[PDB]
């Protein structure tokens, strides 16, 4: 295991991605596992915005050598060996922490931090979808997500308490 | 159920939050989560 070095300055171009990438970053130190899965869908998603410009190919080529390097430090891990195992842990990551701001959510205690569980458990709900799995249900739930997520952002900046 | 959300706003706020959210890159509440 090590840490690869930082990708050069990100264009406006992907900042869909830019937040996917930052997220990969952090959990590269908790968990390489997400990490990898999480470059996964940014190189996906980046051939699928654009593919031209010098500047969009080179950091594709960028990208895809970091994800190569990745998957050779690991060597085999049964999460990157075995999608089996490597979905279903990436399945109770996002239920975990759902189910804890869901948990805050009726306990009747609201904060930033909760808002960014919303937000993040859509980013990983995400990651999933890249296996080319994603039933109704998921896709019900990231619609939750994103709207209790904006909901209580939009209603703190009004300056209301969330219900 | 959810009301009727418009697709052109609900990404206006979103991203918004991205960025707030991106600018910080170490809270300690994802770690709170994270491992539990």
């Amino acid at each position: 295991m090590a840490a690869l070095a930082p990708l050069p300055p990100l264009p406006a171009q992907f900042k869909s991605i830019q937040h996917h990438l930052r997220t990969a970053q952090e959990h590269d130190k908790r968990d390489p596992v997400v990490a990898y899965y999480c470059r996964l869908y940014a190189m996906q998603t980046g051939m699928k915005i654009d593919s031209k410009t010098p500047e969009c190919r080179k950091f594709l080529s960028k990208l895809m050598d970091q994800l190569e390097a990745l998957k050779k430090q690991l060597g085999d891990n049964e999460a990157i060996t075995q999608e089996i195992v490597g979905c279903a842990h990436l399945e109770n990551y996002a239920l975990k922490m759902f189910l804890y701001a869901d948990n805050e959510d009726r306990a009747g205690r609201f904060h930033k931090n909760m808002i960014k569980s919303f937000y993040t458990a859509s980013l990983l709900i995400d990651v999933i979808t890249v296996f080319g799995e994603l039933t109704d249900e998921n896709v019900k739930h990231r619609k939750y997500a994103r709207w209790k997520a904006t909901y209580i952002h939009n209603c703190l900046k009004n300056g209301e308490t969330p219900q | 159920g959810t009301p009727e959300l418009d697709e052109d706003d609900l990404e206006a706020e979103l991203d918004a939050l991205g960025d707030e959210l991106l600018a910080d890159e170490d809270s300690s509440y994802l770690d709170e989560a994270a491992s539990a």
